[PDB]
């Protein structure tokens, strides 16, 4: 047992090397969660010198055997490895399959299945998700859900169970958009190194929600959990984000019951201020200035619908109730031919966004010519309200705004801030003169929160803040894969 | 919103806002009128300019006076060009032949490029592939600088030289007398004036409508594509290297650290920007035969712009003589942010004297309906 | 819906339907799979043919060929096929001279073509314009029929033959064991195959990537246009006339009295129909130029359709050897209706003796990777 896994592993033990240090890990463990149970938390350092980790916004290009800039979250541990920290921006130096299908789902999670298991009824789909692992966001927790009145790791099982050989899928997955070629649509994927063209009739978007981020001071530095990967090396791999662990956010509640199920110690600080450390966090102040001695932050402050795959599908966005969503017909479509599902529609519990699937799917059915019951799911999904967000005052003049992060790349909050001083509302611009949205998220983690900003000191309203649209491939390729 | 403006410059880019610089700066009154912000449009979505390898007289000797001027605004206004060169890569006896003789004519006319060695150009750019290059055309004055960066800059000089710059201010119409012209019609009251200027390259076309202008001034709106790929270590990719063999491939580095660059691949004539798949993969292909270790490096994002085309790839400036006092400065093809401040000092003395020091007449408004194309 | 078929042709336009034709007649059993109907898609949206007027040996053989199936099959099932001639208009000693050789070659393989006098070419045609016509390119055995016309006929024959037609059936993919062809999957359950032939033209891509294909065989859909006159006195345009001079303008008169046409304009790669006005203004422009009386006859309607392009606009018909029974005969470029009757033949020989009387080589799908353009 290293001193934060939570269980003894018995998988296949192996044995990796972080800056010449002997450490042991297990086999199919992915670099930073190995490291972490080895209780270490600082991975990289950015181009302006800002120490950072793996469980927050923010690349982690690592030296992995002499191979500069490899990216440590997609790395698998490896008997011998050599591992090693290097700057931000060190890079090293040295057969398209074709598949035709009926539908191309774009995300594994119960969106994704839900439409899946409605589809393959009839018709050949794609179930294209990046994630390695067929859950969704579900597959996070491991806490009895609603809907289905089952374990949360256990309807995901029964789920994937169920699926059909008219359901491939494709895990570790990464689709770079959708491209409508009158006659079908074109969903390039990209899986190992390999890119496969997938031509399917109709897509869905089951793509999903991701967390918002919350602006204290060095919310980037290492030791700060997002609440996804908080839950996932808790829950998937079983290792503790730290052995006292403060929480902060509005949806702190589900964070707590995962750690009480673990039994792991916390604090929880309803208004984080700061972070404080060396190499990792040791202390969280609050805004009333009390200190908290602690070896981990996790945030949970909501989950807002990825908009990139939407916009970049050509869909138009609406803002209610706390957040941006896809404009839809009557029918859950973007556009024509293309659906949307889950909690990429609006932020709502998992058996409502599997529903939510399942009517996509039945949708289509019909478009096909089948005889199916959209209305059914239609009418379920009624009992659902979805969720609504509170939308974050930042306490812009408590905070030093040098040690506020607002995207990946350098882009502190005071950037952002000076040029909305200087008269800059238009995020256009902003976008341009800060680097804020041109980092490897592309604004996932930070448009919305420089929205936030300019309505903030502008009293502009949001719902007249217009979003700049997600572009061509809407996840990060590189670059060999697309050639010839 | 003024109500009187000696001059009206239609369009608030690079080229426009560059125009009512050289005038206000020689004491004239210059309002221009844009209708989003002053530099979107192509200026927003262009890449790195600047050079003065050219083929021909007229555009040599433009292009040698604007990177004079760009020298001296760059850092009598403190917004950065840095001199990295140009390099266009060569591969076959063809290609050797047409630049010796581009270099030649490109000397006489003071513009000092050098044709060089494979390993010289492998000197500069060490991660150039020298496989199969067997010459390179190479200057050490073209450069690149940031197009919002430097229009912003030469914007504020402008309005601190007295000019109006009216932002979200759309031209829909002209009031025109007799043959002269009044006044300009807005999405906000009319402006009073005797004399414009058409910058509004992509758009130039709709300007030309709304004046009546009868001459046929063939502009055409087409979709290019730019790629940018994950910041790298500074100065990896210093000039602009250029290869023609490989699909007029072009890429350099950003200030930011990135690797910019597009490709010949020119969509049909059309207002649509939205990047598309497959120039996401030949410039891919093209860029990883160019320099190979492009291959381990992540694409971010893809966009797109419009090259403002006429049928010899040449702007028309000019003055147009059956309206009284209409103007233009449009078309530039795909290079127009490098000419940009000679343009300025073209057009501001064709204004302000009837006529100027550098040759405005290779880009002759009339050339087109005469047959007379360059 | 049969569940076994010794033959599989999926598409049921001009090409697929010719085909099937011919194999069911040899004694054969074919089904053909059509996602429409038999003669929608390009077939549909067709001129009206046939020539015998091309540059090279391969081409010249088969279409020699096919016009001698045009007449004994349109007398044979009654659907009309009036050899009226095609008519190139030329303009200069530079295209007089690639005429004279292009003849020649014709000559040779037995198209007995004649270089013409421009008041020959007017005694023709009584309404061309000839003042800048300086010879004209005639073939008196070229001629023109009603594609659907011509379509339906060889369909119901086919049928008659033995051939099943399946008219709203789509193929989705196929059941493929080792190399062997066991299957084609269907929108309406699946058909045991052994040997199935892509006549798909313009979708030839979707079915070679359902097949898992390798072998790069560059087919795109482009957008080309046609126009339609109001109907005018019968036979006053009788041949096509063919003017590359302005604007690969090809215009004649239907059967109807209409008067058809298009010309070059073409739209990159896409799968859009829809007219557009750009072409409305060309076409206008060409023909009036060509034939000036066009100018007092209303334009109807305008429409689109596919050319199925590869980069030597000539098809790709063979053998696939990797896939156990797969045949291709797809990307016609423009002149696929005129060829079917003479594919038809070579496809069905390939199918059943392995091998053509014609030179089916020249369009060998292998040729593209090969790096082999005709
Ligand atoms: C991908 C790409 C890369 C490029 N790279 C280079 C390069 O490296 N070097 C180079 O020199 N050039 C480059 N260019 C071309 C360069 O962007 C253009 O030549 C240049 O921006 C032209 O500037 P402009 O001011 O004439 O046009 P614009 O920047 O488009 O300015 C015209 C303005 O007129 C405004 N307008 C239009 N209609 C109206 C109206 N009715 N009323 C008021 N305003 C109106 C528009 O809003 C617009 O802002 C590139 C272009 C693209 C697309
Ligand atoms: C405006 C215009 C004018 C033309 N003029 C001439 C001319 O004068 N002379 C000449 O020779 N040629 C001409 N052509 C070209 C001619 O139309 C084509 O070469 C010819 O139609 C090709 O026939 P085809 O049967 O190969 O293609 P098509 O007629 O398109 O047949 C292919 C069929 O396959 C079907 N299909 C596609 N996918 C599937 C699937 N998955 N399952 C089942 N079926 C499927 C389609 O429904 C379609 O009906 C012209 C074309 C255009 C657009
Ligand atoms: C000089 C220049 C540098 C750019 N750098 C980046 C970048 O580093 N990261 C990024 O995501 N986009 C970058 N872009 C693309 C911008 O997002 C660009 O303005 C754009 O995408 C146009 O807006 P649209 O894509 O919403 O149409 C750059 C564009 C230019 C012209
Ligand atoms: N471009 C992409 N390629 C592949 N997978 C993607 C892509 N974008 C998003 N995804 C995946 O889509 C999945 C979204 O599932 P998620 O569980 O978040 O939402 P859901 O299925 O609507 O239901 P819930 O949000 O209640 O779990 C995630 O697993 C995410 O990795
Ligand atoms: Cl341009
Ligand atoms: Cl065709
Ligand atoms: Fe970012």
């Amino acid at each position: 047992m290293r001193p934060l896994d939570l269980t003894e592993k018995r998988g296949k033990k192996v044995t990796i090397y972080f800056e010449g240090k002997e450490l042991e890990a297990y086999e199919g463990e992915k670099l930073p969660v190995a490291l972490l149970a080895n209780e270490i938390y600082w991975l990289t350092t950015s181009n302006e010198g800002r120490k950072r980790g793996a469980f927050t916004f923010g690349p982690v290009p690592m030296t992995v055997n002499g191979v500069k800039g490899l990216e440590a979250r997609r790395i698998k541990v490896k008997d011998g490895m050599k591992i090693e920290r290097q700057g931000y921006y060190d890079f090293h130096e040295e057969e398209i399959e074709r598949v035709v299908v009926d539908v191309a789902i774009i995300g594994g999670g119960p969106a994704g299945i839900g439409a899946a298991l409605e589809l393959q009824q009839y018709l050949t789909v794609a179930l294209i998700e990046e994630r390695g692992w067929l859950g969704g966001d579900m597959w996070l927790k491991g806490i009895k859900q609603e809907g289905f009145n089952k374990d949360s790791r256990k309807v995901v099982e029964e789920l994937v169970g169920k699926l059909n050989e008219n359901t491939k899928i494709y895990l570790e997955t990464s689709a770079l958009g959708v491209f409508d070629k009158g006659e079908y649509f074109l969903v390039p994927v990209v899986r190992g190194d390999k890119l496969i063209e997938i031509l399917a009739k109709r897509v869905v978007l089951a793509t999903g929600a991701i967390d918002s981020t919350m602006l204290f001071e060095n919310n980037d530095m290492p030791g700060v959990f997002r609440r996804d990967f908080a839950l996932e090396v808790m829950n998937v791999w079983e290792v503790a984000p730290g052995r006292k662990v403060a929480v902060t956010g509005s949806k702190a509640d589900e964070v707590i019951q995962e750690l009480e199920r673990w039994g792991i110690d916390y604090v929880h600080i309803p208004n984080v201020k700061r972070v404080e450390g060396n190499e990792k966090v040791e202390r969280v102040i609050d805004m009333n200035n009390h200190e908290y001695k602690v070896d981990a932050l996790i945030f949970a402050d909501g989950r807002r619908p990825d908009i990139n795959p939407i916009t970049q599908a050509g869909g138009k966005l609406r803002f209610r109730r706390g957040y941006y969503s896809p404009v839809l017909d009557e029918y859950h479509r973007i556009k024509d031919g293309i659906y949307v599902a889950g909690s990429a529609v609006s932020i709502k519990p998992h058996y409502a966004n599997y529903l939510e699937g399942k009517l996509v799917g039945a949708y289509i059915l019909k478009e096909f010519g089948y005889d199916a019951q959209p209305c059914i799911y239609e009418e379920k999904l009624r009992e659902y309200e979805p969720e609504s967000l509170s939308i974050p005052r930042i306490p812009l003049d408590k905070f030093n705004l040098e040690d506020v992060q607002i995207c990946g790349c350098d882009v502190s909050l005071k950037k952002v801030d000076e040029v909305i001083r200087k008269g800059i509302t238009d995020l256009q611009i902003i976008k341009r003169l800060t680097h804020l949205a041109m980092g490897f998220c592309q604004g996932r983690y930070c448009l919305f929160n420089g929205a936030v900003v300019v309505s903030q000191r502008t009293g502009k309203k949001l719902s007249e803040i217009d979003l700049p649209v997600a572009r061509s491939p809407i996840k990060n390729v590189k670059m060999g894969i697309l050639a010839r | 919103l003024p109500e009187k403006s000696e001059i009206v410059v239609i369009g608030g880019g690079i080229v426009g806002v560059t125009i009512a610089h050289e005038l206000a700066k020689r004491g004239e009154e210059v309002t221009v009128i844009e209708k989003r912000f002053i530099g979107s449009g192509s200026t927003f979505r262009c890449g790195t300019g600047i050079r003065q390898q050219f083929n021909d007289e007229a555009n040599v000797r433009v292009m040698k006076r604007s990177v004079e001027l760009w020298k001296k605004y760059s850092e009598e206004y403190g917004f950065s060009f840095k001199q990295t060169g140009y390099l266009f890569l060569l591969y076959d006896d063809e290609e050797v032949k047409t630049f010796k003789r581009n270099i030649e004519i490109q000397n006489k006319f003071g513009v000092p490029t050098k044709l060089i060695t494979p390993e010289e150009a492998k000197e500069i750019v060490p991660l150039l592939d020298i496989s199969e290059v067997i010459a390179a055309s190479w200057n050490p004055t073209d450069g690149k600088a940031d197009p919002f960066e430097a229009t912003t800059a030469f914007a504020v000089k402008a309005k601190e030289y007295g000019a109006k710059l009216l932002e979200y201010t759309e031209v829909k119409g002209f009031l025109i007398e007799n043959n002269e012209i009044k006044g300009v019609k807005t999405n906000k009251g009319i402006i009073k004036t005797g004399i414009v200027v058409n910058a509004t390259n992509a758009w130039a076309n709709l300007i030309n409508a709304m004046a009546g202008i009868k001459t046929k001034i063939p502009i055409e709106p087409y979709k290019h594509q730019a790629v940018i790929t994950q910041p790298i270590k500074r100065g990896t990719i210093n000039p602009m290297v250029i290869s023609f063999k490989y699909g007029h491939a072009y890429l350099t580095q950003t200030f930011h650290g990135g690797i910019i660059g597009g490709i010949g691949y020119e969509i049909g004539p059309t207002y649509d920007l939205t990047p598309t798949y497959e120039f996401l993969r030949e410039v891919s292909y093209y860029f990883t035969k160019i320099i190979p270790a492009l291959k381990n490096l992540l694409i971010l994002r893809t966009w797109a712009g419009y090259y403002a085309k006429t049928p010899d790839s040449n702007p028309a400036i000019g003055r147009i003589e059956e309206l009284n006092d209409y103007y233009i400065a449009a078309g530039f093809s795909g290079h127009g942010f490098m000419m940009a401040p000679a343009v300025g000092e073209m057009v501001a003395e064709l204004i302000t004297k009837g006529k100027t020091k550098l040759p405005v007449e290779w880009y002759d408004p009339y050339r087109f309906e005469r047959g007379e194309l360059r």
